[PDB]
């Protein structure tokens, strides 16, 4: 699983 | 839609508490224990089918804290308005004497994501085998939470899920009995 | 206190297939060291952030110190302390309020813990049961973290005994034992089995901020050759 | 109690899937408390402020081409990728329901099933009962299982046969539990 925080 | 996968995160001040989880169609796939830095799969079996670098989650929470501070100031320090939880207690399965069951305390539609949940059996606190979920996200952006109490149904026991939340003046007790 | 390593309990370097360099760097020249500082922030309730400048190579300006619990963080939050620890960068994340590093424990209150001169602590090194090397490590702290002594001990061993090399190690097993008044505890010096080494998770062993009395502690390193 | 002000930041990276992964919509959402102030919608392709407090972010973020580049590829590198990774134990998850019928008013309790899609019908003498049937609705137990109760208000005839029938993706055919008065 890949995590996507600006 | 058929399915929705959501990576939900939050950071709360002054509590300094944070959360990072993945939700699939409303159910928690996993959340990250930021202290032990481990991926906590909602169902153990999940860990055998997939993986996730828990530590990568801290990067997000770090940014979220930073963003919270920026937004806090931008809103001219406008605090969150407490939204009390609606609490429901039900069993996960039909009740039969002498047949193990689980009392489910469904804490719903609340914010901020901070709550004290206690189980009372005959007026006394019970911790034996209890468990809970982290704060689950809602589409209205409030939170849901589940607390569980395995129990052996008896005609002589009464239970209460006691919920403490800043949206409530006093602890809320939801009763259950056979 | 803690029972010595049982058979097959210690990590076998041979069973580690990743790069030992990742372990080596934790005990190379660089480390975090600050004297008489007070936390200036917090990311999570169990950590403290210190404003510490990397004066050996300026890789950071802030250091995140994570503890095993909120109690430790609270205990030192407003205390002027000395910080000493093996730090890491991969998976090091935290928000303050040009860069940063992370570590665990390694904190001791400054005031009342200083010695006017450096005290030596003996380290006896055993290679397959043979004491071919013994040396002292120094500290001017009455109470020092095991982490600091461990770091000083291993770093000397890296330079002098090639404890950790780029690919693997000339030693199969290795544990460092701290003895103080007929009481002891030890740490496994080798990486967990597998093709990857998690620096942050390994260093997490220091998050209990365990300390020892510099006056009474003795160190013993047991290494097995391959 | 503790009445100190609370300030909450929420971020939701959503992946909405249609017809498998044929159509995927990625939403990068930022909330202050419960208020979403900025979001990136893959159907839009750039960050758009949702409230004035978001404008600052929508501007700085769209200014970074490597950033918008990442977000625009999200439907593939993030959503489709994760969908593939968790498909076998989420999308394909099928746990069959257990059906229990007991006298309350007859109660048909369907428990432990997944996914949520389910059909529960009450039959009386082989005919489906429509009137006098009440359902608690779908209930999420929070442990990847659902439960639902369907009640039937009735007045059984001598030896009347009531049947609770359940249809669910996990089962090839309906699951039936018959209760005879």
């Amino acid at each position: 699983a890949r995590a996507x925080s600006l | 839609e058929e399915h929705v996968i959501i990576q939900a995160e939050f950071y709360l001040n002054p509590d300094q508490s944070g959360e990072f989880m993945f939700d699939f169609d409303g159910d928690e796939i996993f959340h990250v224990d930021m202290a032990k830095k481990e991926t906590v799969w909602r169902l153990e079996e999940f860990g055998r089918f997939a993986s996730f670098e828990a530590q990568g989650a801290l990067a997000n929470i770090a940014v979220d804290k930073a963003n919270l501070e920026i937004m806090t100031k931008r809103s001219n320090y406008t605090p969150i308005t407490n939204v009390p939880p609606e609490v429901t207690v039900l069993t996960n399965s039909p009740v039969e004497l002498r047949e193990p069951n689980v009392l489910i305390c469904f804490i719903d539609k609340f914010t901020p994501p901070v709550v004290n949940v206690t189980w009372l059996r005959n007026g006394k606190p019970v911790t034996t085998g209890v468990s809970e979920t982290v704060f689950l996200p809602r589409e209205d952006h409030l939170f849901r939470k589940f607390h569980y109490l395995p129990f052996l149904p008896s005609t002589e026991d009464v239970y209460d899920c006691r919920v403490e939340h800043w949206g409530l003046d006093e602890p809320l007790l939801k009763h259950w009995e056979f | 206190s803690q029972p010595d390593p049982k058979p097959d309990e210690l990590h076998k370097s041979s069973k580690f297939t990743g790069l030992m360099e990742n372990m080596k760097v934790l005990y190379d020249d660089n480390h975090v060291s600050a004297i008489n500082v007070k936390s200036i922030d917090q990311f999570l309730y169990f950590d403290l952030i210190y404003s510490i400048k990397d004066t050996k190579l300026g890789n950071y300006d802030n250091v995140r110190v994570e503890f095993k619990n909120k109690d430790l963080a609270d205990k030192y939050k407003d205390k002027y302390v000395d910080v000493f620890g093996a730090n890491y960068y991969y998976q090091c994340y935290f928000s303050k309020k040009k860069r940063k590093t992370c570590m665990y424990g390694g904190v001791t209150e400054h005031n009342g813990n200083q010695l006017d001169k450096y005290r030596s602590i003996t380290v006896r090194v055993f290679e397959d049961g043979k004491n071919l090397l013994s040396f002292d490590v120094q500290t001017n702290k009455k109470k020092v973290t095991a982490q600091e002594l461990d770091y000083l001990t291993r770093h000397y061993l890296v330079k002098n005994k090639k404890l950790y090399e780029f690919n693997n190690s000339p030693y199969e097993t290795g544990y460092i034992k701290f003895i103080e008044n007929e009481n002891s505890f030890w740490y496994d010096m080798m990486p967990a089995p597998g093709d990857k080494f998690d620096q942050s998770k390994y260093l997490m062993m220091y998050n209990d901020n365990k300390m020892v009395d510099s006056k009474d502690v003795k160190i013993e390193v047991y290494l097995t050759t391959k | 109690g503790d009445t100190r002000p609370r300030f909450l930041e929420q971020v939701k990276h959503e992946c909405h899937f249609f017809n498998g992964t044929e159509r995927v919509r990625f939403l990068d959402r930022y909330f202050y408390h419960q208020e979403e102030y900025v979001r990136f919608d893959s159907d839009v392709g750039e960050y758009r402020a949702v409230t004035e407090l978001g404008r600052p972010d929508a501007e700085y973020w769209n200014s970074q081409k490597d950033l918008l580049e990442q977000k625009r590829a999200a439907v593939d590198t993030y959503c489709r990728h994760n969908y593939g990774v968790g498909e076998s134990f989420t999308v394909q998850r099928r746990v069959y329901p257990e059906v229990t019928v007991y006298p309350a008013l007859l109660v048909c309790s369907v428990n432990g099933f997944y996914p949520g899609s389910i059909e529960v019908r009450w039959f009386r003498n082989g005919q489906e009962e429509k009137t006098g049937v009440v359902s608690t609705g779908l209930i999420q137990n929070g442990d990847w299982t659902f439960q639902t109760l369907v009640m039937l208000e009735t007045v059984p005839r001598s030896g009347e046969v009531y049947t609770c029938q359940v249809e669910h993706p996990s089962l090839t055919s309906p699951l039936t539990v018959e209760w005879r008065a």
